[PDB]
């Protein structure tokens, strides 16, 4: 009855804004080639401005535990709260990351997230978490419900 | 001169050390000495002292004394055994905010439950004579109210965890034990008659209650002996803190649907005199995933490393019998073709949860096998599996050809195929290692009976055998220990291995063949079966099939 | 009443101990010494042992609290026993004079790389006696 | 046990009893009298003429009821009776009653059992309810009298079997030691009974019962144990008249129980409690023996004035709060604080659960009033201390408090903002129960540091009600509330010198969930950084409006010191709880991630910034009184400590160019005022003491331990030079202890050591003319010249010398020269000191050996020498 968001799925992640009292619907953007710092593109002035969902949309090819990504750190599948997810922009073949490098953008504990290249380290997976009360750990992510993923390499949001 | 004063030093750092590390009893004082002594004392003999009188003093009290001698002009008197049974239930009974803690009926309750159970191969008279004895001792108590007791105790808990929780299970146990009808009956009509939520609403508040394995606590128990930290207590219940209370709690539940009490199966998914409804079956399906996810987690722990520890392996064995007593009470919920609470399983989270321990089977067998050491948490992890497919045939009972059970089912093992490819294999391999060992080749390379073959002479008695293939040959290798000589006693090892393959592998082929039966049409239950053809070609000679006419008005193959 | 070189070799046991040359041995001090004669101990049953030789209750015991704890045991012929028990084992030869040839051999125990033929000039001062053979004569004179 | 041969259980009560009672004081009634001490004690009554009243009526009771007369005495059998055996019962509690009175007492309860070797007792008389009551307790008291007997009886036995047992373990360890070695003795399985706590040796020692028969215990001793143990059985009824009170209470309840359908509740609950102590008598053994305790006959006094202080410290639980009571419960705890055995026996004190009476008395305070701020703040603060002290006298009670710790975190907030109230206040009692215990900073959970973080987010977040309502500026956060909290971490996640990487882990991760704790500074959004709050906090500690509230002294919180304080103890514990080293080398990546996340929030300028900053040093005045700066009002040693720690702890010195940069920026000053203010009048201060006991506690270890990194310094010359002098004047000074002047002399032994041979020099020019007086200070100069010239030898010996160092400039060597002469001059005319000549001859002999024998010294000799400049006169 009710979809399930599973592996090798093509989706994007959108985030809402109440910007001066309104609900403003964003879309994570970013694009290969030139700058790789993603931006935010607005979806809610479709009717106005035409969206560009080529660099928003994601591939999520693996939903690993996090024991899985310590071994593998060491040395098909329906997503599950609490597991590390490997998100690809479908455009560039580059998957999302935490850069480590932050631009100074006021607050000087967040850094940058942006595209790179490498498949290898800590900082491309990003473990997935319930924002509902309702869901729980382990239970199986419904395809809509919200997401609050975490950095592994840096421990902090998507902000 | 100085450099062997320097090597005797390193020696000389010893007797410091020595001297200093050197406490003996003695020079304590008296007063300290006798101190330590008494509770020594006390803890070695008083405690460990124990005498046997329950059923003596409930044969006592439950004797009314001396009616025709003294005449009390009134209604007939109540026994002392009922006296304080309707005194526990009128404590209870009272409206208060919390269970207070009360020492007498923590002791009585227990000698109840002790006068209940009163506790090789047993003759038909005799078990009959402790069926019989058990039901005398079990009327004793719930011909005076106990029954009720046990209920309102539970009802005014609230779902608080407690000792006094925990004796009242131990006595609902007790008297339950066996399935007595009598007392099923009589709690049934008193939960529909009152109405009551409190006693649902408070079995549900245990069951979240309840606890899991942690590996939080088992590391840092670990960083403590890895320092040095002397075990406090030798159980360590920090990780999994009442698996006794647990295991009571869902024994309470098995035993109250046992004897497919079919009102009380239906009443305890849908209470439908009360206003509000709580699902028992779909708690004890979630506390199964939760228990699951806590054993794969110790699993996955434990999987970079070669050996398991005596604390680990404890702690598997203490969570695969919580394990298998969840297993044992879903089955009975599901048992006696029980439509509704098919349907709510089948419905719920009970397939990943099996596709959980699907992989923790697979892969656990894998590890345990080869090390010597451990063959008993091998042998209850296979027991846990073989309750678990236990489950499952009770959840295909009342199947029709094509049918949705059956077909969840498939789709459940197609997404569990690699791992039921391994158990698989797993079975085939152990069960051919009988044929192995019966094949006259070996006979020949061990004429004499003395059993004593060599590791060279078993692998090529395995290579004229040809049936195996070089990587079943290096596993077979490395799951047999051997002293130094290469002396290997192949007898004991078939006696250690088939044997809970050949009772364990049966399960898994009626499981596939009432599956294959019923699902004529279905193109990737083929594959499974191909794979399993010599297990289920070695169990053909044991697996009865025959044809019955069920409840349902329809035909069922058992 | 305790001998009066007794307490000079109780000086130099006591330093062997206090590294940090305060005569007060801490936990940590004296743990260190225990790691490196392979024993592992825990914090609490360093600080509980300490405690009991502790008189005064400072934490330290300082070398008048250490002579009562020598004073203690029975250290009467144990000194010289042992002095005789390493000649003993050191005597690989057995034929009662210790070579210099395993000298180099018992010393890389501890890591020690001194050369072959240097020890034999320290065994020559060890040996006025001129042996060429190290034996327990010697080794008092050594002790 | 038995009081003869024949084992017959002996009257109940009758005996000798050994066990400390509370004593019983009287005071006479007399209104004539002007005193008060009469008012302490309950009136005086003919306490004898009253048991012989009770025994007579309570005879003429039993005697006239048997024949149920129309008329008893009050109109009822329960007016006749109740009364009287409850004064019987409550004599009896008392202990009035004595041998024969106790016989004939007995023998008016039940004839049968209790004859000495017709009329019915009390027992079969078809009673009311409440008499049957009142006997039930009377039963019961008389079965807690056995059981006291059967526990004297038990102690008595341990007397003698503890001896023998004592003797035999010396005669066997003497056997094995022996056989053995001391040296070889801590190895071999035979010594492991000698190794093992007592407590273990106890248990091995206890395994005569069953066949096991693995204790090293003879069949002699065993014989004793294996025989009183089967009397206590017996005694305890484990194995024609009942002959045992046992019997005849079991017996009777029964038959009361099926004769009568009870009604009271309180009757059923007595009479089957009753029964099942019967029935269950090895259960009040089981249950009495945990709280049985011996003591010596020395002690016995002051045991009893415990006694009774915690008597009356548990009699006032069931009075209300008040002034008097309070003034009463906090004599009574200071006077447990003075007992001795308070001390001596803590396990007692423990058995005694006066933990728990605190508890209780501290709740009701704490409950009492929770709106109208907690009455009575001097009766939680001595519960508070007293519970303090009591997890220090022993770490089972540290255990005993940590169970109690949900609750002490939950009140954590009832005197923190007060000031004075430090180590008085709940969470003072957490910091000491969970204070150098790592088992128990390892059983500390995740959620109960989650409320501490909730605490300090709230606390960094709002302002203080009571400093903003007393007066004080209302800054946006508080500060106080802060120091307090971040204490708490601090002590939970460090402990004995390591770091509980467990608790570490969680309590980063919670401070970076909620970032506001970092104080509106480090909050990241608009802040200053850590140097300008710093800087911000002395400005408003120099100006004394926003410092105190202006509208006691002590009560003043001075804003400044408090943010500073906040943020010393804010970056503390975050460098506490730092990964150590050895996991960074490991490479784990939780630790490298942690580290990372430290790096982030604390930036290495602002450190070495906060290092830079300068005290204040004090001043001599004109009439010649120095003027104290106040320590309560401003930049202190103590939070440079901290940062130094998160220095050596997050960002490590393992670059000499680093090194350098920060001995000349932040470290050297330093020295150089504490080389100053080692003045003779000076020293006093407590400007000195406290830079002394920073310097030589932070700064000089980490000089040590990065030693190495002094090995190529040639370029920085003059820098290393001034680092020698100013350690060399702070070595010379004299208020510092003696694990300062340790610690010092290491740390210039190893940088000396470390450091190249031509840079000496002018550390040389300055030894040669303290050296020869040869005085106690004099100790330390002597070690180092030994081992600078066992090291350097090559350079003064060879013409060439060392290949990259050189050669002496020969003012090296006429110095060398000089110290030679001046030393052995002064050891020929100095009397002996076996250790000042153990420690000049190697230095002797290392100058005679580093000098040339082909020695030319030149007709050079040194201009205006600037001996003065250094003289100890005036320092300069
Ligand atoms: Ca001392
Ligand atoms: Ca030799
Ligand atoms: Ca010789």
């Amino acid at each position: 009855e009710i979809q399930f968001l599973r592996t090798d799925d093509e989706v994007v992640l959108q985030c809402t804004a109440t910007i001066h009292k309104e609900q403003q619907k964003l879309c994570l953007a970013a694009e290969g080639f030139g700058n790789r710092l993603c931006f935010l593109e607005s979806t809610s002035n479709s009717k106005n401005v035409p969206p560009d969902l080529s660099i928003c949309t994601f591939v999520l090819e693996q939903s690993l535990s996090v024991r899985a990504l310590q071994e593998m750190l060491a040395n098909h599948r329906t997503l599950l709260y609490g597991h590390a997810i490997l998100l690809r922009h479908s455009y560039s073949g580059m998957y999302l990351c935490c850069l480590s490098t932050s631009r100074s953008s006021t607050d000087k504990l967040a850094f940058d997230v942006g595209l790179q290249e490498d498949t290898t380290g800590e900082a491309c997976w990003w473990t997935i978490h319930p924002a509902s009360k309702q869901r729980s750990e382990g239970e199986k992510v419904r395809v809509g419900d919200d997401l609050i993923l975490v950095s592994v390499s840096s421990e902090r949001y998507l902000h | 001169k100085a450099v062997w004063h320097k090597l005797l030093s390193k020696q000389r750092k010893r007797a410091v050390v020595a001297c200093f590390r050197m406490a003996p009893l003695y020079n304590l004082p008296r007063h300290r000495a006798v101190n330590l002594f008494l509770q020594g004392y006390e803890k070695s003999w008083i405690e460990t002292e124990e005498h046997y009188f329950e059923d003596k003093l409930i044969e006592d009290l439950a004797k009314p004394g001396a009616e025709p001698p003294e005449e009390d002009e009134g209604t007939k008197r109540v026994d002392p055994l009922h006296q304080l049974i309707l005194l526990f239930s009128r404590t209870a009974l009272t409206e208060k905010c919390k269970l207070e803690e009360d020492f007498l009926y923590m002791a009585y309750a227990d000698i109840m439950a002790k006068s209940c159970h009163d506790e090789e191969v047993k003759s038909f008279e005799e078990k009959e004579m402790e069926k019989q004895k058990l039901l005398y001792q079990q009327a004793r108590l719930h011909d005076r109210g106990a029954a009720e007791m046990v209920l309102q105790t539970i009802s005014a808990s609230k779902g608080e965890t407690g000792p006094m929780v925990a004796a009242t299970l131990k006595l609902g146990i007790a008297i339950l034990n066996g399935g007595n009808s009598t007392v099923q009956q009589k709690m049934l009509d008193y939960l529909k008659e009152k109405k009551d939520v409190g006693f649902f609403q408070s079995l549900a508040g245990l069951m979240q209650s309840c606890s899991v394995l942690d590996l939080n606590a088992f590391e840092r128990q670990n960083k403590a002996e890895g320092l040095g930290m002397v075990t406090e207590e030798g159980s360590g219940e920090k990780v999994l803190q009442d698996d006794e209370f647990t295991c009571d709690l869902f024994r309470f539940l098995q035993l109250l649907c046992e004897g497919h009490n079919s009102d009380f199966q239906n009443y305890l998914r849908t209470q439908t005199g009360n206003n509000t409804t709580v699902n028992i079956i779909i708690s004890t399906v979630d506390y199964l995933l939760r228990v699951q996810e806590s054993i794969s987690d110790f699993y996955w722990y434990y999987s970079g490393k070669d050996v398991i520890d005596e604390q680990g392996q404890r702690n598997f064995s203490k969570a695969i019998q919580v394990a298998k007593q969840v297993f044992n009470t879903l089955t009975e919920y599901i048992q006696g073709p029980c439509t509704g609470n098919q349907q709510s399983l089948a419905h719920s989270r009970l397939w990943d949860a099996v596709v959980g321990f699907l992989h923790v089977f697979a892969h656990m067998q894998m590890k345990l096998s080869q090390d010597s050491s451990q063959i008993e948490l091998l042998k209850e992890l296979m027991d846990l599996q073989k309750d678990m497919v236990v489950m499952l045939l009770s959840m295909l009972e009342g199947n029709v050809v094509n049918g949705t059970i059956g077909k969840q089912m498939v789709d459940m093992l197609v997404e569990s195929s690699n791992n039921v490819e391994m158990i698989l294999k797993f079975f085939d391999m152990f069960l051919k290692l009988k044929d192995l060992t019966s094949s006259d080749t070996f006979k020949e390379y061990d004429p004499d009976g003395k059993g004593v073959i060599s590791k060279r002479d078993f692998h090529k008695a395995m290579e004229s055998h040809k049936h195996y293939t070089q990587s079943e040959t290096e596993f077979l290798l490395s799951c047999a220990e051997t002293d130094e000589n290469e002396t290997l006693d192949y007898e004991e090892f078939v006696k250690r291995f088939h044997e809970p393959a050949k009772d364990i592998g049966f399960n898994v082929a009626v499981l596939l063949t009432n599956l294959s039966e019923h699902m004529p049409n279905d193109t990737r239950l083929q594959t499974f079966l191909e794979l399993a053809e010599s297990v289920l070609n070695y169990f053909q000679p044991f697996l009865g099939r025959i044809e019955i006419m069920g409840s349902a008005k329809r035909i069922e193959r058992v | 009443q305790l001998t009066e070189e007794q307490i000079a070799e109780f000086k130099e046991a006591f330093s062997l101990f206090d590294k940090d040359g305060d005569g007060t041995i801490t936990t940590k001090e004296l743990g260190t010494v225990m790691r490196s004669l392979g024993q592992n101990p825990t914090e609490a049953e360093l600080q509980d042992m300490i405690n009991e030789v502790d008189a005064d209750g400072n934490g330290t015991i300082d070398f008048p609290e250490f002579l009562t704890m020598m004073a203690r045991k029975m250290k009467d012929t144990d000194s010289e026993e042992e002095i005789r028990e390493a000649f003993r084992v050191f005597d690989k030869d057995g034929n009662g004079y210790i070579s210099a040839a395993e000298l180099r051999h018992v010393m890389t125990n501890l890591g020690e790389k001194l050369t072959d033929e240097e020890v034999d000039e320290m065994i020559r001062e060890a040996d006025i006696d001129g042996d060429g053979q190290v034996n327990y004569e010697e080794f008092v004179q050594m002790m | 046990l038995f009081p003869d041969e024949n084992k017959k259980h002996g009257l109940p009560g009758i005996g000798l009893s050994t066990s400390l009672r509370p004593r019983m004081q009287f005071s006479s009634p007399s209104f004539v009298s002007i005193s008060n001490e009469c008012y302490q004690y309950s009136p005086e009554f003919p306490l004898d003429i009253l048991k012989s009243k009770t025994i007579q009526m309570l005879t003429e009771a039993v005697k006239e009821g048997s024949l149920h007369a129309r008329d008893p005495v009050g109109g009822t059998t329960e007016f006749l009776f109740v009364p009287l055996i409850k004064l019987f019962y409550t004599l009896l509690i008392m202990g009035i009653f004595h041998n024969e009175d106790l016989k004939h007492i007995l023998q008016l309860i039940e004839p049968s059992v209790f004859k000495e070797a017709p009329k019915e007792g009390l027992l079969q008389m078809k009673l009311p309810e409440p008499v049957k009551l009142q006997m039930c307790l009377l039963l019961q008291y008389l079965c807690d009298c056995q059981v006291r007997h059967r526990i004297e009886a038990i102690v008595a036995f341990s007397d003698d079997f503890v001896a023998k047992l004592q003797d035999n373990q010396r005669f066997r360890y003497n056997e094995v030691m022996q056989a053995l070695n001391m040296s070889a003795a801590l190895t071999a399985r035979k010594t492991k009974e000698f190794r093992s706590p007592p407590q273990e040796q106890i248990n091995m020692l206890l395994n005569f019962k069953d066949d096991k028969s693995e204790c090293p215990c003879p069949e002699e001793i065993r014989d004793q144990l294996l025989d009183f143990h089967e009397d206590l059985m017996t005694h305890c009824g484990i194995e024609k008249k009942s002959s045992t009170l046992q019997q005849l209470i079991s017996e009777t309840m029964v038959r009361w129980a099926q004769e009568s359908v009870i009604e009271d509740p309180e009757l059923v609950r007595a009479m089957f409690v009753l029964l099942h102590r019967q029935y269950d008598g090895i259960g009040g053994l089981v249950r009495a023996l945990p709280k049985t305790y011996t003591i010596n006959g020395v002690s016995v006094e002051d045991t009893i004035n415990l006694l009774a202080s915690l008597g009356q410290i548990r009699s006032l639980l069931s009075v209300r709060m008040g002034k008097e009571e309070e003034k009463l419960m906090i004599r009574g705890l200071g006077d447990i604080m003075n007992n001795k055995v308070f001390y001596q026996h803590p396990n007692l004190m423990r058995a005694l659960g006066m933990h728990e009476t605190v508890m209780e008395v501290m709740v009701n305070v704490l409950g009492g009033g929770e709106s109208k701020e907690i009455t009575f703040p001097k009766m939680v603060a001595n519960c508070c201390r007293f519970l303090c002290y009591f997890c220090r006298i022993s770490r089972q009670n540290q255990k005993a408090m940590f169970d109690h710790l949900s609750y002490l975190l939950e009140n954590s907030s009832v005197g923190l903002a007060s000031p004075a109230m430090r180590g008085s206040t709940p969470l003072d009692v957490a910091a000491a129960s969970v204070m150098d215990n790592n088992e128990l900073a390892l059983a500390l959970r995740e959620p109960d540091l989650e409320k501490v973080v909730r605490y300090l987010a709230g606390c960094g977040l709002q302002s203080c009600q009571m400093l903003v309502s007393k007066g004080y500026p209302d800054i946006g956060w508080n500060p106080v509330e802060g120091e307090r909290y971040l204490d708490f971490l601090r002590f939970a996640v460090f402990c004995n010198g390591e770091s509980v990487e467990e608790n570490a882990n969680v309590v980063v991760r919670l401070l970076i969930r909620r970032p506001e704790c970092f104080g509106p500074a480090l909050r990241g959004e608009g802040g200053n950084g850590l140097l300008a709050a710093m800087e911000e906090a002395i400005k408003i500690a120099e100006d004394p409006s926003r410092d105190g509230p202006s509208p006691e002294e002590d009560d003043t919180i001075h804003m400044g010191n408090a943010i500073m304080t906040f943020y010393s103890a804010l970056i503390d514990l975050l460098g506490r709880c730092a990964p150590e080293m050895h996991l960074i080398h490991a490479g784990k990546g939780e630790a490298i991630r942690i580290r990372s996340i430290l790096r982030s929030l604390i930036p290495l300028g602002d450190l070495v910034g906060v290092i830079s900053i300068a005290f204040q040093m004090p001043t001599i005045a004109k009439d010649g009184n120095v003027v104290e700066p106040d320590m309560s009002a401003g930049f202190c040693p103590d939070h440079k400590a901290a940062m130094v720690l998160f220095l050596d702890r997050v960002y490590g010195i393992e670059v000499q160019d680093f090194l350098l940069h920060l001995l000349e920026v932040g470290f050297l000053p330093d020295l150089r005022a504490a080389a100053s203010l080692d003045t003779a009048a000076l020293s006093a201060t407590d400007m000195a003491l406290a830079l002394n006991r920073y310097l030589c506690t932070a700064v000089l270890p980490l000089l040590t331990r990065c030693a190495p990194l002094f090995a190529g310094t040639e370029h920085h010359a003059s820098l290393i030079d001034s680092l020698l002098h100013t350690v060399y004047r702070l070595s010379k000074g004299c208020s510092l202890t003696k694990a300062q002047r340790d610690s010092i002399e290491v740390c210039l032994l190893s940088i000396c050591g470390q450091l190249r041979p031509s840079m000496m020099q002018h550390l040389l020019r300055r030894l040669v003319f303290d050296v020869p007086l040869l005085n106690e200070h004099a100790k330390m100069p002597l070690k180092l010249l030994t081992n600078h010239y066992e090291r350097c030898w090559k350079y003064y010996c060879l013409p060439g010398g060392w290949g990259n160092f050189g050669a002496a400039s020969e003012e090296e060597l006429h110095l060398s020269r000089k110290l030679f002469w001046g030393i052995f001059d002064a050891l020929s005319q100095k009397k002996y000191e076996q250790e000042l000549f153990k420690l000049a001859l190697p230095c002797l002999s290392a100058v005679a050996g580093a000098l040339p024998p082909d020695y030319m010294e030149s007709n050079y000799v040194s201009m205006m020498e600037k001996q003065s400049s250094m003289d100890s006169e005036g320092n300069f």
